[PDB]
């Protein structure tokens, strides 16, 4: 009779962070086969029937609008690389997803995600360095 | 077919029987208040993807957001979110310390309660113990990190030790409800917080005050907050632990919720 | 500009797993773990275009380690090449913003612990 | 087809083998060390014989299995070659078979996987053998009291009535060589890389399971060794320390040449051969046919 | 008596017992609470009233009297009322209980075979 | 078949603990009795920690550990064995430090057999 949530679904944890990471290869694997000039490309259709045929990225993700939570994060970011840059948005969408699929063994083992941030933080200003010096 | 449900006469609500412990699920409802809470304590808190209302996407820490968003219908819990609402009066920090305070209060009253302690001496224990909080507070701006956290309750565990009676294992645990603030702070860094606490007692052992926990993913030693520069707010944690105190008494003292009609 | 086809995507690589070595703590596996993601740009270049990334990869994974810099991907060919000597550059402030920006969405997402629901 | 028996293929089979030897080696894994907890062994009848030894754990292990069966062989040929190091044997060669099975279904084929781990354990025996140190420090030195000190402080004796060549341990071994197999791995290429990749990353299991064992997270002392031993590579200065153990009571890296940790050489490089031809055998089937 | 006596004495030493192993090493001192309990229980009389002042009765007065009535139920010397019991039996009692529980502690996989 | 992981700690502890919680009555001189119902529909209102345990079919092997080592008191000494178990059950009931705070049993272990030395003294 007197619950808490009563409708509002809410689940912590691992098992959160799990879900994300799986949602967000969902947008990889959308955008993977793309990646390069010789890349396939994507048929999409509209509510009208109407056909949408293009091997860009940017212009896929602007099509699919994904509902899932942690799939937005990766579409407003790779939207906001296509406006400042318009290049560039598979090769940000596949990396972000596969730092997420190679923490994602090490997340199920017991470590935190803030230690994982703090790598990810180390690691690409260690990787910003080694471009300007090379 | 009798047996049928006992002491359930009130318009059909889910009346706990003696074995079920109806106070022991009002103090549920407050702990998993403090789980949606107690992970965004500190400089490393963790964001929460929040649905608005409007279906609209919001990534925050904050405290006010989440329980504004979060429709919490559950009284029990409604009122140490009004003692953050009333937190938010006098004072414009400290939400948190209410949620994640309270809800030791009252998980560490089970401890009392299973054991057989009545709920009456377990209010009054807390009550004595805020009183004896306040008189330690000023002998403490004050250290943050954790730090009053344990000097304030490893005072207050030496009161308890030399006070005769009853009231003894509340104060105790009043003292213990404390040491989950460092324990969040630890837990939200990525270190054991069980070490946490065994080194900022030992350097309060040996005198060494206003040290608190070092936020680093690599080290899980501790640090002078003095030295760092991270102090907190004397009428933050006095208002904070009054009106803690009073959300979980008040939870504490009810032990049936009936519903009405106009 | 720095060599596109992901040859500047192995030289991180090389660099980031031989700095996670001399990093005591569990900071040694994520850097590393770090690097081994970056191998999907030059690895679905060569899964797209159809050739073999196994003998791509590791042909060109090692060519960094005897010296290799600019050496990455020809689409065209089924071998390695020097992306900078074939004139496959990239602009190098772009490709940092890749990985800036690449880290800071998985930051979120690796931040992110509970998602709350508003019931409506 | 109709037979007499039952047929079963498909890359599952060997997924199924994989979780069998990786099933043995759970029963074995927290019993690894000296400090490895007890297990109990209930009969058929219900006896219980209560041990920490992995060696008469799987004396008397009984899994009605044929890849556990496998394991089980190859315990009796360490065992009689030399009588110890059965444990790590078990345990290693379910990491090669959990790490070849994730290559598999990445379409690396078992025979490039076998030929990965056979170049790598050819490789990790010569390593051993270049960082030896032989039988000495008798007279004069001190390569044996802090070994037999570090021995009897278990017991109330603590306090200060009523082999030809030796090996660091604690790790050590496995630890070095997860940094050069690796760098190895680089030079050969050709469907190789990646198997000798994962010899190297299995390795580590020893000195994970050893720290969980004693109590410590596994994650930042496995670290801890491979920074020690990668900067014995990277120059041969002396600031970087060199032959880096594990110390399982103060849970901190030690130098095992002054602890006196040592092990026998023909341990872990028997135990290296036959763990990796026990993975062979199993990686190799790829079928089952029942009758 | 003995066990309170006992507990008295773990508690104590326990402030200077710097280290997560404190935690535990408390635990056993109120485990031993438990005799007393029990025959507290039995007698009917309230368990937490008397447990509390025994504890205190061993913090102020000397350790080696003030246990527990369990005919009575209300606390008696042990010099005025002959329970007095051996050291062997208790020593045996301990060790067994404690080598018992860190048997029971030490197994982690229930296996089958023979 | 087979237990594995933290479920056999915390299973080892609920039948050393139920054991226990059998005899927890039995102790003093106003013990309480116990019905011990026979398969012929029988009772035996026995009052002794040896004889109850002794009649009682158990499943768990933790819990024939327990009773086998109560049969090895009565051997070397006729009296305290019920002492021994219900001891022996509350030492593992705190399980909070177990398994809830995420310690391992040698963190457990050596806090326990310290204390037995500091409780022999203490003696
Ligand atoms: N840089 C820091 N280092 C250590 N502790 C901190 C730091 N910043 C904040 N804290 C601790 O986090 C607690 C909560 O701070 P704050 O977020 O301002 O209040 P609330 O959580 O109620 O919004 C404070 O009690 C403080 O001790
Ligand atoms: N008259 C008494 N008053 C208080 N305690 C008693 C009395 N007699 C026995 N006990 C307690 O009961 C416990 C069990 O005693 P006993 O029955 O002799 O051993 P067991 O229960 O193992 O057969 C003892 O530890 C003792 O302290």
């Amino acid at each position: 009779v007197i619950l808490l949530k009563e409708g509002t679904d809410s689940s912590q944890g691992i098992p959160q962070l799990v879900s994300n990471i799986s949602a967000c290869q969902v947008i990889a694997e959308a955008v993977r086969t793309t990646l390069g000039p010789r890349g396939m490309d994507k048929l999409i259709v509209d509510g009208r029937g109407k056909a949408t045929i293009s091997n860009d990225g940017a212009t896929i993700l602007k099509l699919l609008d994904v509902v899932h939570p942690a799939a937005k994060t990766l579409v407003d970011i790779a939207k906001s690389q296509d406006a400042e840059v318009g290049d560039g948005t598979t090769s940000v969408t596949l990396l972000a997803a596969e730092f997420l699929k190679q923490v994602k063994p090490y997340v199920e083992e017991g470590l935190h995600p803030q230690i994982i941030i703090r790598a990810f933080r180390t690691a690409t200003q260690l990787a910003v360095n080694k471009i300007k010096e090379i | 077919k009798a047996p049928g449900f006992a002491q359930m006469l009130k318009e059909g609500a889910k009346h706990f029987s003696g074995l079920e412990e109806a106070v022991y699920r009002n103090i549920q409802a407050c702990k998993e208040l403090a789980q949606t809470t107690r992970t965004a304590y500190g400089p490393n808190g963790m964001n929460k993807m929040v649905i608005n209302h409007l279906e609209k996407l919001f990534v925050t820490n904050d405290a006010a957001t989440i329980l504004r968003e979060l429709e919490v219908q559950h009284p029990a819990a409604k009122m140490i979110v009004m003692a953050s609402h009333m937190q938010e009066q006098e004072v414009g920090d400290g939400t948190n310390f209410v949620l994640v305070f309270a809800g030791a209060l009252l998980e560490l009253a089970e401890e009392l309660l299973r054991i057989g302690l009545s709920v009456s001496e377990v209010i009054e224990g807390y009550e004595i113990a805020c009183r004896k909080a306040h008189e330690i507070l000023p002998n403490l701006l004050v250290p943050g990190g954790g730090a009053t956290e344990i000097e304030l309750a490893k005072q207050i565990t030496s009161y308890g030790e030399t006070c005769p009676g009853l009231e003894q294992y509340a104060i105790k645990k009043f003292a213990e409800a404390f040491e989950a603030i460092p324990r969040a702070l630890a837990e939200n860094s990525g270190v054991k917080a069980n070490e946490v606490i065994s080194k900022l007692y030992a350097v309060h052992q040996e005198g060494n005050k206003n040290v608190g926990l070092d936020i680093e993913a690599e080290v899980p030693a501790v640090k002078d907050m003095l030295e760092a520069g991270i102090l907190d707010t004397y009428l933050g944690k006095y208002w904070a632990i009054k009106l803690a105190t009073n959300a979980a008494v008040t939870v504490l003292r009810v032990d049936q919720i009936i519903m009405a009609k106009p | 500009v720095v060599a596109g086809g992901g040859a500047i995507e192995m030289e991180l690589s090389k660099y980031l797993r031989d700095y996670s070595r001399t990093i005591p703590g569990k900071q040694q596996l994520l850097i590393g773990a770090y690097a081994k993601a970056l191998e999907i740009i030059p690895r679905q270049l060569c899964d797209n275009a159809g050739f073999d990334a196994t003998n791509i990869l590791n042909k060109l994974r090692a060519r960094h380690a005897q010296g290799g810099t600019w050496y990455g991907v020809d689409i065209n060919n089924e071998d390695i090449a020097d992306n900078f000597e074939a004139f496959v550059w990239e602009p190098a402030m772009v490709r940092i913003n890749a990985l800036t920006a690449a880290s800071e969405a998985a930051c979120l997402i690796v931040s992110v612990d509970e998602t709350i629901k508003n019931p409506r | 087809l109709s037979v007499f028996g039952d047929r079963s293929t498909g890359e599952t089979i060997r997924s199924q083998n994989v979780m069998a030897a990786a099933s043995i080696a759970n029963i074995v894994k927290s019993s690894l060390g000296p400090v490895g907890l007890d297990k109990m062994l209930v009969d058929d009848i219900g006896d219980v014989t209560i041990t920490n030894d992995g060696a008469t754990i799987l004396k008397l292990l009984e899994v009605e299995h044929p890849a556990a069966k496998v394991l089980c062989e190859l315990a009796d040929l360490q065992d009689k070659e030399v009588g110890d190091g059965t444990t790590s044997v078990v345990i290693i060669a379910a990491e090669l078979l959990k790490n070849a099975d994730e290559l598999v279904k990445q379409k690396i084929h078992p025979t490039s996987v076998i030929s990965g781990y056979r170049l790598a354990c050819k490789e990790a025996v010569r390593y051993i053998n270049e960082n030896l140190i032989v039988n000495t420090d008798e007279l004069g030195r001190d390569c044996l009291i802090n070994a037999a000190k570090t021995s009897m402080s278990s017991k109330i004796i603590g306090i200060n009535a009523n082999s030809k060549s030796v090996v660091p341990g604690g790790g050590a071994v496995e630890a070095a060589l997860s940094i050069y197999l690796e760098n190895y791995a680089t030079s050969m290429g050709s469907r190789e890389q990646l198997a000798i990749a994962e010899f190297a990353r299995s390795l580590l299991v020893i000195p994970n399971t050893l720290a969980v064992n004693a109590a410590q997270d596994s994650t930042d002392l496995v670290a801890k060794l491979r920074a020690f031993h990668n900067e014995a590579q990277v120059n041969p200065e002396r600031k970087n320390l060199k032959w880096i153990g594990l110390d399982l009571s103060n849970g901190k890296p030690r130098d095992n040449k002054q602890a006196g940790v040592f092990e026998p050489t023909i341990v872990k490089v028997k135990s290296l051969k036959f763990a990796t031809e026990a993975a062979i055998t199993i990686l190799r089937i790829d079928d089952l046919i029942k009758l | 008596a003995s066990e309170m006596a006992v507990a008295h004495a773990l508690t104590e030493k326990s402030k200077a017992m710097t280290g997560v192993e404190q935690w535990p090493y408390r635990a056993v001192a109120q485990a031993l609470e438990v005799i007393p309990r029990t025959l507290i229980q039995n007698c009917g009389a309230s368990t937490i009233r008397l447990l509390t002042s025994l504890r205190a009765k061993h913090t102020q007065e000397n350790c080696e009297t003030w246990g527990v009535n369990g005919e009575t139920g209300t606390l008696v010397d042990m010099k005025e009322l002959g329970i007095w019991e051996p050291l062997a039996v208790k020593l045996q009692t301990y060790k067994t209980a404690v080598e018992t529980a860190v048997l029971l502690l030490r197994i982690d996989d229930i296996v089958s075979g023979h | 078949k087979r237990e594995s992981g933290r479920k056999v700690q915390s299973g080892n502890i609920n039948a050393a603990k139920t054991i226990a919680d059998i005899i927890r009555t039995c102790l003093g001189p106003k013990s309480m009795m116990k019905m011990l119902l026979d398969p012929m529909g029988g009772i035996v209102m026995t009052n002794d920690g040896n004889a109850i345990l002794r009649e009682i079919q158990v499943q768990h092997p933790a819990a024939k550990s327990m009773i086998e080592i109560s049969r090895t008191q009565d051997e070397e000494v006729g009296d305290g064995t019920t002492s021994v178990i219900i001891l022996a059950g509350e030492m593992l009931s705190v399980a909070e430090h177990f398994l809830e705070q995420q310690m391992h049993p040698t963190v457990v272990i050596s806090a326990y057999r310290k204390a037995l030395d500091d409780m022999i003294s203490t003696l």
